[PDB]
């Protein structure tokens, strides 16, 4: 986000449902949960260009 | 039309003058169609007949400007044996400005169009000779 | 030269060109029907530009 | 006051472009420039050719 | 471009690494000009409120000068930190990729042949 | 004060300006390289957050 | 340089804090002291340049311009403190503030060591002269004159900014000495030709070059006396100084790219001298004479000869002094008769003998009477131009003939002849304006006595 | 308006862009845009005249259409990638639709036709609130996706924005229309520098805001909506002519004003990225902008237009209208060029 | 699903085309806006149901809430326009050109 008030305060107003592999009601896994988890685990920490 | 305008530059100047004139006429016609669409949308005519008459007049004017530009540029390149000369594009742009003035019935508009469009076409030829980027991707 | 043709060439011709252009661009009718038709033309032109640029 | 105003500020309001004064202005604004251009270009080209082929002698020209 | 750097605290004005930087001298032309701008702001405010320009609102002028100097000092410290961390990242990247920044050997003016253009 | 003062002041000024020019050119090259292949601190474009992914066992075992 | 800049800055609080009965006296005295302080830049006992700081430096070219600016500030105050007697106190102090800001910014511009700071102070000097011309001008056409001046200068200066940023990106620092040492020869492509035109056209506009000189006559006519003085005596020279500073990194393509501008300069000086021959307005005549002299300066800087550079510097200083003097004499006649018509006041030699002597001396300086620095600059420019091409002597000779003709025509039609006896409102003379004429003429005599001060960079 | 509805409407006006800037989710950014639009409509139509009604209607339908296109882009991205953010591999068509809709919300050409008309017919304080506060959230959305945008379409939008803003400001005499075309030109500059360095976009936005705020305050002093109305300001408030002239010159980008700094540094960054043709064309149209500013200065400050007889009674009366924050913003928008390395990052 | 999503996208395109191509009725323009809204809702709902994204299922309801607020404000503005002129004619809403 343009302002990181959520990260500064430590709260998660909307950061916990940003994708399919996020928190789901009654642990009902979405489609391609494993694939999206692998993609995020790969892309984390290296930046957008290196992720692409 | 991307590969069309790229096939404008696949041959050096002074060669395929008919192809260059056809491509420049097509580009001028496209620009005239866009301008006529904007004109009839922002300032609509009294009826559809005069609306399409204005569209046809604008399209023909811009197509004639482009055709005269390409023809005079390729002809000057042929007769001076200098394909990489911005003066050929200046002559073509001045011819296009004279075509604009003839279509608009104004010698002052003809002179202003000649000077401005000749400068623009010379700058375009210089840019294509020396690798200028009109819309560069961000590098730094 | 000075009182006629240099004035006719550089400053008065520049002012005449920009006055004509500002009249042509601010000759709006104030109709939002025409404004939205122009916006539609802009949308179509952006789509065409993206499709030819790829 | 009328004479000064007519000589200074009324000329461009009362100027209309005609082919005759367009031709006169083009000649009087470019012809001397083109003429002196060709004069100076020919003179300096001859001087540079003589200097490059060594046929022009600079006797004591040290401060140019 | 520097917002995505590692160790970037979000919405942090002066992080602790800025404490390694030397502070502004507190009598330096940037802060002196900030105080001058505050005094000019007070004078202009008096003139727009149709008060005497200098002899009216001394507390207001003092508050203007003080607030301008205070904000300018802390903002100047932040900008000094930003420029310092920019140079730190640049030097670190250069040290990390030396093959992309080779030390070119500049020859002396005895092996290179500059073309001579005579003015005559 | 004499000519040596102005001479050595000019030397110091020239050294400062030459170092600044070399630093600016190096900064341009650094920015270009990082933007082309982001691997330094700068131009690190974002990525979805890893900590907001469920790893608890779920209803469907094929996850 | 800071010891000159700081008290000139402190002149503004002096202006706004002085009593209304003491403002002119205090500001004039302390600006004279500022000029006396500025005279210390002539202490050049070495071949080096007085690089005072990382952003301020002195030069054999920059120093006479700085001294001329600091000398012209009190003369501008003396010239302008008569047509502001029926004026509000805060408006008088604002006018003095405009003059002081012009002097400060011009000193900083001439002492700048970095071309981006030079451009910033260039536009900073563009602002208050526009304010002076528009606000304190007399006729209706001052607004059109200010627009012409402002936008000729701006359309010139924008590609200069683009070119300066390009050179800064290519080299790294845009510092004058660094460029002078690590100058690289351009490969003479179309891009380099456009770069040359971009970095030269701003200075050519402000010189002014012929064909683009149309802002100058109306600006000088509609300007007040101090604005005319500062314009004709500093700002054209600022354009020439910019040309000399920027021409060092334009080798070698200035050799062939200088061709249209030399022709424009020579034929334009002939045309403008002819306009002076047929001109019905005295300030217009002085303005077109300024155009011809600056055309000579343009031609010298374009041909890039050491004799040409020295003659350019000497003509810059000499023309600044004599053009300010001519404008002050014309303004004295304008404050007498409330008109600028050339032929209206004729027999002024009878009523104003000492002012006629000042008129005669100013015109003899204008037509380059030897051994004055006017003739020194014009003669060395002629020598360098004849070395460049032997056929330039025809244009030079025609220009000299018409120059003497319009100068002596001005003298005869303004001083000689029968007196216009209907002009009952001819006050004898002001000690202020006679002092102003003396303070213009005496530095011309002193620089004639010692011409080594204004030779410039080359010698 | 009672204070309850004043607090509700102003808090929602504040909360819209705040939610948009603080939101990670594209949907929450969109509902922040919805908050801003819905909350700002009643204050636009607050005066309840036919012109205010027309302005509110035009603004509503324009922003609603642009928000629907934004929502289309968000839903298409959610379909393609399964997430609620344009991460790196979203479709270029989706990104171009996002850019086009955000440019229609911002009001830059050729989507600019409503902005002078909406700015006309509303009170001056609402014009200020519009032209400063309403552009922060769309600019934040554009800034968050800066490496993904298309430089060709962005540069075309920017150059036509600056051209049309210069020509419109040249033609208009109404002060609100002049300020709107000024907004169009400055938004063109911000969009031009957006894909290369959004820090300069933020710098130009802040400079434009601190220049636009006191100009609108000085208009708000006497409700001068016309060139003539601001021209007789010498009789009403003679002490404001110098600051008016300095702020208009700063809007023109003249050195040594601090408004030269955004155009200067944007041109510098474009030269670093080799877009010299675009930079030069933008600079020439900025000169045209400076021309209509200079004509405004000639009307209000350098000359003295004839006054009225009732202006004597207005000088008899006393005013307390210029607030404490006017002079601070005027000075910070006039004399801050020597702090340029601190103003840039 | 892809043919259905293409048809929904074309439905949104038609509703946007109707919004951009005005006729005399501002109410008809608002109806075109509501049709765009409906197409967006159906696209989001079928995407969430296809991807089993129950966490993102509140998003279509939020879309409906904010879009209904938009429609409410549009109806209020149409009330003001009709009180001014007697009709909802966009040709009557034209006097801000000068
Ligand atoms: C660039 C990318 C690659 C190419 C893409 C495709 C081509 C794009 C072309 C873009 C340039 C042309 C744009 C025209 C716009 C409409 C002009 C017009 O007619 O207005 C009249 C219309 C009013 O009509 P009216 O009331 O009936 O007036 C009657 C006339 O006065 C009656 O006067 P008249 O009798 O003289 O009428 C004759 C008519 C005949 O003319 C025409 O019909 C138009 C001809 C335009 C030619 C210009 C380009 C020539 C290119 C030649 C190339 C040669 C080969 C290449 C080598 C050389 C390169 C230099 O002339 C005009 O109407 C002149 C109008 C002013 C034109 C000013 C052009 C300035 C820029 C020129 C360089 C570009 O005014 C408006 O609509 C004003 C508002 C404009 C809104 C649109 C703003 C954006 C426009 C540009 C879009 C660019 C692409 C998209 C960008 C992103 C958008 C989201
Ligand atoms: C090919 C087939 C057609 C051949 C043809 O028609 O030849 C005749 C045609 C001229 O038409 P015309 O027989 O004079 O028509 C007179 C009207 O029937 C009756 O005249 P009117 O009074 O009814 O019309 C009013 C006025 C209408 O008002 C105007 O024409 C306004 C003035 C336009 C510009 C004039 C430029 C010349 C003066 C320059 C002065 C010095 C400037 C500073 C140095 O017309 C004129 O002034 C007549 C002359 C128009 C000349 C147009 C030239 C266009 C091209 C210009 C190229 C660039 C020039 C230099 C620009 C430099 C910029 C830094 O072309 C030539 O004579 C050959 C030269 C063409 C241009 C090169
Ligand atoms: C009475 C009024 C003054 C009271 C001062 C009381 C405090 C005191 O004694 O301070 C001593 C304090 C001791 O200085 P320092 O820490 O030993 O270092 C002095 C060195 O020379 C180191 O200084 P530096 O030479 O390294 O300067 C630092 C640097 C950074 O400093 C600055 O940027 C400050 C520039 C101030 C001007 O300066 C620059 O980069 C100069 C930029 C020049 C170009 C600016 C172009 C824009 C237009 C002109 C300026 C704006 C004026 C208003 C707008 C109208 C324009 C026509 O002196 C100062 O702060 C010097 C400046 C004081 C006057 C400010 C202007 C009035
Ligand atoms: C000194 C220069 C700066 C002055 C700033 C204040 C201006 C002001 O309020 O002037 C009024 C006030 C004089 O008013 P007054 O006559 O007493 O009574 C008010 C009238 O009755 C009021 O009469 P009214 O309101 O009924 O009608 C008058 C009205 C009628 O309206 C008009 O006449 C309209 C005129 C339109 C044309 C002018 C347009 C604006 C031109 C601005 C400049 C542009 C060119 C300059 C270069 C580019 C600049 C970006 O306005 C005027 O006549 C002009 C008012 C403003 C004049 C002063 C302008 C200052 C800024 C420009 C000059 C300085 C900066 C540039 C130069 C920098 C160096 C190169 O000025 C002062 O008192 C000046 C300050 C003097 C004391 C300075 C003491 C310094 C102490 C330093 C140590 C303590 C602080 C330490 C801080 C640091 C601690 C660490
Ligand atoms: C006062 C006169 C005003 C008009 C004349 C101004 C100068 C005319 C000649 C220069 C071109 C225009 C200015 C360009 C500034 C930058 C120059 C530069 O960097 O050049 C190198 C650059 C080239 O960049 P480069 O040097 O990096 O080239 C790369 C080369 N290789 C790859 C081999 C390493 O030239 C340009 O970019 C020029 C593009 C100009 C396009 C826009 C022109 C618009 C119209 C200009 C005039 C407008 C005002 C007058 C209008 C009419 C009034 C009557
Ligand atoms: C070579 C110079 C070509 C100049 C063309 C041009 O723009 O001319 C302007 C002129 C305006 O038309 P008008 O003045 O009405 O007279 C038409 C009579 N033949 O238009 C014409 O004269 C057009 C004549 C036909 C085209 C000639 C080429
Ligand atoms: C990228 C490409 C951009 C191209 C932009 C220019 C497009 C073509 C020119 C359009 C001109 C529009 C305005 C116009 O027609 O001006 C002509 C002007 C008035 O002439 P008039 O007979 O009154 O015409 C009716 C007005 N349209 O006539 C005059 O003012 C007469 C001027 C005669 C001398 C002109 C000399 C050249 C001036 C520019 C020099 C630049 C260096
Ligand atoms: C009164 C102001 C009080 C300010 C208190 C501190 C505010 C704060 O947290 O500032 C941090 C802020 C963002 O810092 P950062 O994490 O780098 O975010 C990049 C966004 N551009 O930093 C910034 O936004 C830096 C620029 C601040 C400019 C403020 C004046 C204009």
């Amino acid at each position: 986000p343009f302002l990181d008030i959520q990260k500064k305060l430590g709260i998660s107003l909307d950061r916990h449902f940003m994708f399919l592999s996020a928190e789901q009601p009654y642990k009902n896994a979405a489609r391609c949960h494993a694939f999206e988890k692998e993609w995020i685990e790969c892309a984390h920490g290296i930046g957008g260009t290196r992720a692409k | 039309v991307k590969r069309f305008f790229e096939s404008y530059h696949e041959v050096p100047d002074g060669t395929q003058c008919h192809r260059k004139t056809y491509i420049t006429t097509a580009l001028g016609g496209i620009c005239g169609i866009i301008g006529s669409a904007y004109s009839v949308s922002l300032n609509p005519a009294d009826s559809t007949l005069e609306a399409v008459a204005r569209v046809g007049r604008y399209t023909f004017t811009a197509a004639a400007i482009g055709a005269m530009f390409g023809l005079t540029t390729c002809v000057s390149a042929q007769v001076r044996e200098k394909p990489d000369d911005p003066l050929n594009y200046f002559i073509g742009g001045c011819a296009g400005g004279l075509t604009l003035g003839a279509r608009t019935h104004s010698y002052g508009t003809a002179a202003m169009g000649c000077v401005y469009m000749g400068t623009a076409a010379a700058l375009f030829k210089i840019g294509k000779l020396e690798g200028w980027e009109l819309f560069p991707t961000p590098k730094v | 030269l000075d009182l006629i043709w240099l004035e006719k060439t550089i400053p008065k011709s520049t002012s005449t060109l920009h006055t004509n252009m500002t009249t042509l661009t601010t000759n709006q009718k104030g109709l939002i029907k025409l404004y939205f038709m122009s916006f539609l033309i802009n949308i179509i032109l952006i789509i065409i530009l993206y499709s030819i640029n790829l | 006051i009328r004479w000064t105003y007519a000589r200074s500020a009324n000329i461009y309001p009362n100027f209309r472009p005609t082919p005759k004064n367009s031709l006169l202005g083009a000649v009087a604004g470019f012809g001397p420039l083109i003429f002196w251009y060709y004069v100076f270009k020919t003179d300096r080209d001859r001087k540079e050719r003589l200097i490059q082929e060594g046929k022009l002698d600079r006797k004591f020209n040290i401060s140019y | 471009m520097m917002n995505g750097r590692p160790g970037h605290e979000p919405l942090k004005f002066l992080p602790d690494e800025a404490r390694s930087l030397p502070p502004p001298k507190l009598n330096d032309p940037r802060l002196v000009y900030m105080g001058l701008l505050g005094y000019c702001t007070g004078l202009m405010d008096n003139m727009l409120r149709m008060r005497p320009v200098m002899r009216a609102g001394l507390h207001r002028q003092l508050l203007f000068v003080t607030s301008f100097v205070f904000a300018g000092y802390f903002y100047l410290k932040r900008q000094n930190y930003l420029y310092a961390v920019k140079d730190h990242d640049m030097f670190g990247y250069i040290k990390l990729h030396p093959e992309d920044f080779p030390e070119k050997e500049k020859k002396t003016y005895a092996e290179i042949l500059e073309p001579f253009h005579p003015v005559r | 004060d004499g000519p040596e003062k102005n001479y050595e002041k000019t030397l110091a000024i020239l050294q400062i300006e030459s170092e600044k020019a070399e630093l600016r050119l190096k900064e341009q090259e650094v920015r270009r390289l990082m933007r082309a292949r982001g691997d330094g601190p700068w131009y690190q474009f974002p990525t979805p957050e890893k900590e907001f992914i469920d790893h608890s066992p779920k209803a469907t075992p094929d996850n | 340089m800071l010891k000159i800049i700081l008290p000139s800055l402190m002149l503004l609080p002096l202006t706004w804090l002085s009593s209304p009965k003491k403002t002119w006296t205090n500001v004039t005295s302390y600006s004279f002291l500022i000029s006396l302080t500025s005279l210390t830049l002539l202490w050049q006992t070495d071949e080096n340049y007085k690089n005072f700081s990382n952003m301020f430096s002195s030069d054999p070219l920059s120093t006479p311009l700085i001294i001329l600016t600091a000398w012209l500030l009190p003369l501008m105050l003396m010239a302008s403190q008569n047509h502001l007697k029926k004026d509000n106190n805060v408006l008088q102090k604002l006018y003095i503030s405009m003059l002081i800001s012009l002097q400060i910014l011009l000193i900083m511009t001439f002492s700048a060591t970095e071309l981006i700071m030079f451009y910033i102070l260039f536009e900073a000097t563009l602002i208050p002269t526009l304010i002076i011309i528009t606000r304190w001008g007399n006729q209706t056409e001052r607004l059109n004159a200010g627009i012409y001046f402002l936008f000729y200068t701006l359309i010139g200066s924008i590609p200069l900014l683009i070119a300066l940023i390009l050179i800064q990106n290519h080299v790294g620092t845009l510092n004058l000495m660094i460029l002078s040492f690590t100058t690289h020869t351009l490969d003479a492509s179309w891009s380099n030709n456009l770069l040359w035109l971009a970095c030269m056209m701003a200075f050519l506009i402000k010189m002014p070059l012929y064909g683009v000189h149309l802002w100058l006559p109306k600006a000088h006519v509609e300007a007040p006396i101090a604005g005319s003085m500062i314009l004709a005596a500093i700002l054209l020279k600022l354009g020439s100084y910019g040309m000399i500073r920027i021409s060092i990194i334009l080798d070698p393509l200035t050799k062939y790219m200088a061709y249209p501008f030399i022709l424009l300069s020579l034929w334009g000086m002939i045309m403008t001298s002819s306009i002076c021959l047929r001109q019905t307005d005295l300030k217009s005549l002085i303005a077109y004479s300024s155009v011809s002299h600056m055309a000579l300066v343009i031609a010298s800087i374009m041909i890039q000869t050491p004799w040409s550079f020295m003659g350019a510097t000497m003509l810059m200083i000499a023309h600044g002094l004599t053009s300010s003097l001519l404008f002050c004499l014309a303004n004295s006649n304008y404050e007498r008769i409330h008109s600028r018509t050339m032929i209206m006041a004729r027999g002024l030699q009878m009523v104003f003998p000492l002012m006629a002597t000042w008129w005669l001396m100013a015109s003899l300086a204008n037509l380059a009477l030897p051994p004055s620095i006017n003739l020194m600059g014009e003669l060395f420019i002629t020598m360098s131009l004849f070395s460049w091409s032997n056929f330039t002597i025809i244009l030079m000779g025609i220009n000299i003939i018409i120059t003497g003709m319009y100068s002596m025509y001005m003298i005869i039609t303004t001083q000689r002849g029968k007196l216009t006896n209907h002009m009952i409102n001819l006050q004898p003379s002001h000690t202020r304006e006679l002092t102003l004429m003396a303070l213009h003429m005496i530095p011309l005599i002193l620089l004639t006595t010692s011409p080594k001060l204004i030779t410039g960079l080359t010698m | 308006m009672n204070p309850i509805t004043l607090a509700i409407i102003y808090f929602t006006i504040f909360l819209g862009p705040v939610i948009t800037m603080s939101s990670t989710n594209l949907m929450l950014m969109w509902v922040g845009l919805e908050f801003s639009l819905l909350a700002i409509i009643p204050m636009l139509i607050n005066k309840k005249n036919p012109r205010s009604t027309e302005a509110a209607t035009k603004y509503f339908v324009t922003q609603a259409t642009a928000s629907m296109i934004i929502l289309l882009a968000i839903v298409l991205n959610y379909k393609q990638l399964g997430t609620w953010m344009f991460q790196q591999q979203t479709n270029g068509l989706i990104l171009n639709m996002t850019l086009m809709a955000l440019s229609m919300k911002l009001g830059l050409a050729p989507f600019h036709f409503w902005l002078p008309e909406v700015t006309q017919g509303i009170p001056l304080h609402m014009g200020l609130i519009l032209l400063t506060w309403q552009k922060i959230a769309p600019l934040s959305i554009l800034i968050q996706i800066y490496p993904l945008l298309n430089s060709t379409i962005i540069l075309m939008l920017a150059i036509t924005s600056i051209f049309m803003g210069a020509w419109g400001g040249l033609n208009q005499t109404q002060m609100r229309k002049i300020m709107a075309y000024s907004s169009i030109a400055h938004m063109g500059w911000m969009l031009a520098i957006l894909p290369y360095n959004p820090s300069l976009t933020l710098l130009n936005l802040m400079i434009y805001i601190i220049l636009t705020a006191p100009m609108f305050m000085a208009l708000m002093l006497n409700n001068s909506m016309t060139i003539n109305s601001i021209s007789l300001l010498w009789n009403k408030t003679p002490a404001m002519l110098t600051m008016i002239s300095l702020m208009l010159l700063s809007l023109g980008g003249l050195p040594p004003l601090t408004g030269f700094l955004p155009k200067w540094i944007i041109i510098t960054e474009l030269m670093k990225n080799n877009c010299l043709i675009m930079a030069t064309l933008m600079a020439m149209m900025a000169l045209l902008n400076l021309f209509f500013y200079t004509r405004l200065i000639y009307s209000t400050s350098l000359t003295m237009f004839p006054t009225n007889n009732n202006s004597k009674m207005m000088t008899h009366q006393t005013k307390t209208k210029p607030n404490l924050m006017f002079s601070t913003l005027a000075i910070m928008s006039t004399m801050t060029l020597p702090l340029a390395p601190q103003l840039i990052t | 699903m892809p043919s259905t999503f293409f048809n929904l996208t074309m439905a949104f395109s038609l509703s946007l085309l109707g919004t951009l191509m005005f006729r005399s009725h501002l109410m008809s323009t608002l109806l075109c806006l509501e049709g765009m809204v409906l197409s967006l809702f159906i696209m989001t709902s079928v995407t969430s149901l296809n991807s089993n994204s129950m966490s993102s299922m509140p998003i279509p309801i939020t879309i409906l809430v904010f879009a209904a607020c938009e429609a409410a404000v549009g109806l209020a503005l149409l009330v003001k326009v009709s009180n001014t002129y007697g009709t909802d004619y966009v040709q009557n809403l034209n006097l801000l050109q000068c």
